[PDB]
């Protein structure tokens, strides 16, 4: 590919930092643009580094070296607005009217740190009839990682964080629903790596 | 504003009858804008080609008008030229001896 | 070792009437002319776009277009800003360009006259002042500065494209570049400038590259009162220079101009006053006259 | 100071002609249109300066054609359609062709299907909060469920008492395929909402969860007797219980 980046994916803390890298195939391809796409959004342009060495805006640092190609991001103190697909463009040498190559992107995913976890799943009733049954697993730390289903006929969401801005609290969250009667919250999530302190009801 | 030099000189030895090329080469000028004539008996010669202008490392201004003259014994040639630091228009006659 | 040079050359009379013409030259011969009149930049030889594309031209061409007229705006706003309020006329001078060296080696620039006074530069990122220019121009300077999008294209135009298509432009015209052109010479005199004394005049036209030697000779003997003029253009892309020589009456027999150029191959032009050849070229370039010098 | 795209999104049948349209930045010079796949990988495909393409993608078919005349958007026809061009197009504009940032706009999604039988709306309901979670956290988490749409055509959004709530609310950023081996399957968002227990407890709290589809037109043609999978709100409701 004419952009790598590294990592795929990847999971900084509240606060934390992340470093981003991405390298040049071509030696024409010289000259980097930082992008950043919000879910279901058009791309924003971070900035630009045309020129070998750091450059500051405010909490992000990008650094060059059209020597080795390559060009990096660096974010202080991660923020959850800063939970997006991060993309690295390159712009061919002299060339006054040229498209963007992007790079695949990074995920980058800023999660909350939890003061007290209190991991438990619960079994939520239907607002209009009985009939439907889901198994919430809320609550949890942010070191457990909600896995993918086997059963087809159960379907389980990824983790997701709610931010009660009122309160200041935060927690991590998975949904999980069955078509069939044969469905317990207890033998529900059985694929995922749930803590020993869980609660169940 | 820099006054403008006048030099008028013809490109190849000026053997009387002989098609020749005459020269009047205008520099160490400011501003700009210039009005270069060039004569044939004190009378405006019309197919009078200029160079494009530019200016030298000192960032005056230089151009080069030239006509294609067959210069004889009789005929008189001058470049008259028009400059915002001249309050009168500077005629230099071409001198073939000098 | 070669220089790129782009002239432009800007002048505004008032709020309504400006111009901006740019002549381009690759050592001294013109590569470019890009008249205000004309909406697009024409090329003066054969080999003027060197070893770019036809897109590759035309995307250059493009942002050169978007350039000059963004570049009037911009500095008819800048004369509002300026101290005294609006000093019409205004001349404005723009040198860029690069040197070429061995190599891959080259030094690009872009230098900025107002008024016939050089004063700003672009330097390494960023618009600069240079020592002694007006205190006043340290404010449209941190507005221009402002312009992300110009300081990144003048970077590209300067570090990359300027020695990129010198190199293609070396390749493309060096026969034109390489030629040797020679030079042609004839002998006049005139009675300047002191009593009883004559000047002795030794023309040489039409010579290319720029680089001669010429003097008056007695025998073997450099005369060391030679006065060596400037280098006077040829509309043909040639050179023009004379070498003058004042002497008393009568001391002009036994003198001889003798002429060393590279196009000539070590066969030296020597011209010797008194000579048949000199009488029979005096025959045929007299006029009706007495001098007159101003000089 | 922003470009704009209309529609947001559009359901197309194959080989009918699609108009995407763009209004880029007033001031900017050079436009572009950008193809992205599942939300990953972004594609350039034309450059558009001084009323003529400036430089086209391999991916720019001859069955595309862009052009912007005076005063109206500046647009990308696709003549005819095909299944593969189901994407999201993206708008840019800048004020020079390179080395300058490049303004995108939300883009619009195209949707090329063989027949307009596989679309269907949402299906929405609210799951009541457990008592457990009241006694043992003393949080209210209400849970809502979107359920059989195509295609992926969706805008989940929580109103309590009226207003748009954004506090203590988690929508999945992606739905799931009902049967993820099926080709054109039906897609499954949940989406979470907490509140405390006080307030939840109070009967007189409505809360509801709004479900925004991107259906077809009128112009479209519904032959199958059932009602018409068009650009409408499927929302559902649930009021706090003591
Ligand atoms: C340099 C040589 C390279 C090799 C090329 C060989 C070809 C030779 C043929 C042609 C020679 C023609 C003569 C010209 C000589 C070349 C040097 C000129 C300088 C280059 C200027 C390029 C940039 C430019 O045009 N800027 C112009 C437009 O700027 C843009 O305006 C936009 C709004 O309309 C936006 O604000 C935009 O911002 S952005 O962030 O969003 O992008 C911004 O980039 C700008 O108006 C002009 C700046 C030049 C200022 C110099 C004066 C200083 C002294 C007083
Ligand atoms: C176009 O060409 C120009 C030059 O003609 C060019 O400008 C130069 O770019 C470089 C790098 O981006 C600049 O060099 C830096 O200068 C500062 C101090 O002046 C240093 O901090 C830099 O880093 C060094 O120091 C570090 C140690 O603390 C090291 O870790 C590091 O490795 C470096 O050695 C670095 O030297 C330079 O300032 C400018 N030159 C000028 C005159 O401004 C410009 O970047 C080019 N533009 C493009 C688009 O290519
Ligand atoms: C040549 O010089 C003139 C002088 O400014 C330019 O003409 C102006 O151009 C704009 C737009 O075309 C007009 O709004 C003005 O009315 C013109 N002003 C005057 C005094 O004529 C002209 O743009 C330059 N030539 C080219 C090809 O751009
Ligand atoms: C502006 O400049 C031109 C020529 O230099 C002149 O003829 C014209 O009258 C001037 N405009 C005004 C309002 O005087």
């Amino acid at each position: 590919q004419k952009v790598q980046q590294s990592p795929e994916s990847l999971s900084v803390p509240e606060g934390g930092m992340a470093s981003l890298n991405c390298t040049s195939s071509d030696r024409n391809f010289q000259y980097f643009w930082w992008y950043r796409q919000h879910s279901g959004e058009g791309p924003k342009a971070l900035m630009s580094i045309f020129s070998d060495g750091d450059k500051k805006e405010g909490r992000f640092t990008a650094h060059l070296n059209k020597a080795s190609l390559h060009v990096s991001l660096h974010i202080r103190d991660s923020q959850p607005s800063d939970s997006a697909l991060y993309f690295c463009a390159a712009s061919e040498q002299n060339n006054y009217a040229q498209g963007l190559t992007f790079g695949l992107g990074t995920r980058v995913s800023v999660f909350p740190y939890i003061q007290n976890p209190d991991p438990a799943v619960y079994q939520l009733r239907d607002s209009k009839s009985s009939d439907k049954s889901v198994c919430l697993f809320t609550d949890f730390d942010s070191q457990t990682n909600v896995s993918q289903s086997k059963d087809s006929d159960v379907y389980i969401t990824d983790k997701c964080v709610l931010d009660m801005r009122s309160m200041d609290f935060k927690s991590n969250s998975a949904v999980a629903w069955s078509n069939k009667s044969d469905f317990a919250c207890a033998n529900a999530f059985n694929n995922s790596i749930i803590p020993e302190d869980t609660f169940f009801p | 504003q820099k006054t403008p030099q006048i030099q008028v000189y013809s490109r190849h030895p000026p053997e009387n009858g002989k098609p020749n090329i005459l020269n009047c080469y205008v520099t160490q000028f400011h501003p700009p804008h210039i009005e270069i004539q060039m004569l044939k008996n004190g009378k405006k010669i019309p197919k009078v080609e200029m160079s494009d202008m530019s200016f030298s490392k000192d960032w005056s201004f230089y151009i080069l008008a030239h006509t294609e003259f067959t210069p004889t014994e009789t005929d008189t040639y001058a470049c008259r030229v028009k400059h915002a630091s001249m309050a009168e228009p500077k005629t230099v006659y071409w001198d073939r001896d000098m | 070792n070669y220089t790129f040079r782009c002239l432009q050359m800007s002048s505004f009379a008032n709020r309504s009437w400006s111009r901006t013409d740019s002549v381009v030259w690759l050592g001294d011969l013109q590569t470019h002319r890009w008249s205000n009149d004309s909406a697009t930049i024409s090329f003066t030889k054969p080999w003027s776009q060197g070893k770019l594309s036809n897109q590759q031209w035309e995307k250059l061409q493009h942002m050169f277009q978007v350039y000059r007229v963004s570049f009037t705006r911009d500095i008819q706003e800048l004369v509002k800003m300026m101290s005294p309020k609006e000093d019409y006329p205004i001349e404005i001078q723009l040198s860029a360009g690069c040197e070429m060296y061995p190599g891959n080696a080259s030094e690009s620039f872009l230098h900025v006259a107002f008024q016939g006074k050089y004063v700003v530069r672009f330097w390494g990122t960023s618009w600069q002042t240079v020592p002694g220019a007006p205190s006043w121009l340290d404010l449209p300077i941190k507005v221009l500065n402002a312009d992300q999008g110009t300081s990144a294209t003048v970077q590209m135009l300067l570090n990359d494209t300027c020695p990129l298509f010198v190199r293609g432009l070396l390749e493309a015209g060096k026969s034109d570049l390489e030629k040797q052109e020679k030079p042609v010479a004839w002998l006049s005199s005139v009675p300047s400038s002191a009593h009883g004394h004559r000047q002795l005049v030794c023309h040489v036209s039409g010579f290319y590259p720029k680089p001669v030697w010429v003097m008056w000779m007695r025998g073997d003997q450099e005369q060391q009162g030679t006065h060596r003029g400037d280098f006077l253009p040829n509309a043909d892309e040639t050179w023009y220079l004379q070498a003058t020589l004042d002497v008393e009456a009568g001391e002009e027999a036994g003198l001889a101009c003798r002429v060393k150029h590279s196009s000539l191959g070590g066969q030296d032009i020597i011209l010797y006053w008194g000579s048949l050849h000199h009488i029979l070229d005096a025959q045929k370039m007299v006029w009706n006259h007495r001098h007159h010098h101003h000089h | 100071p922003k470009v704009l795209q209309i529609p947001s999104h559009q359901i197309i049948d194959m080989g009918q002609m699609v108009t995407l349209n763009c209004d880029p930045v007033s001031n900017h010079l050079y436009f572009y249109w950008y193809k992205q796949i599942l939300g990953q990988q972004m594609e350039f495909l034309v450059n558009f300066y001084n009323g003529k393409v400036m430089e086209k993608s391999k991916l720019f078919k001859d069955q595309f054609s862009v052009e912007r005349p005076d005063g109206s958007y500046f647009t990308l026809k696709i003549q005819p359609t095909a299944l593969e061009d189901s994407a999201v197009y993206f708008c840019a504009s800048s004020f020079w062709g390179a080395y300058a940032e490049q303004f995108f706009g939300p883009g619009t999604r195209l949707t090329v299907l063989e027949d307009l039988k596989n679309v269907f709306p949402p299906e929405v309901a609210v799951f009541e909060p457990s008592e457990a979670e009241i006694s043992h956290t003393q949080k209210a988490t209400l849970v809502c469920l979107a359920t059989g749409f195509y295609p992926d055509h969706v805008e989940l959004s929580w109103w309590v008492n009226g207003k748009e709530v954004h506090s203590g609310v988690c929508t999945d950023p992606q739905p799931l395929k009902e049967q993820p081996a099926l080709n054109d399957s039906r897609y499954a968002l949940s989406s979470r909402l907490r509140v405390s227990a006080t307030f939840w407890q109070n009967p007189r709290n409505h809360f509801r969860c709004q479900v925004q589809f991107y259906g077809l037109s009128e112009n479209d043609e519904w032959t199958q007797d059932r009602a018409k999978p068009v650009t409408q709100i499927v929302s559902a409701e649930a009021w706090g219980r003591a």
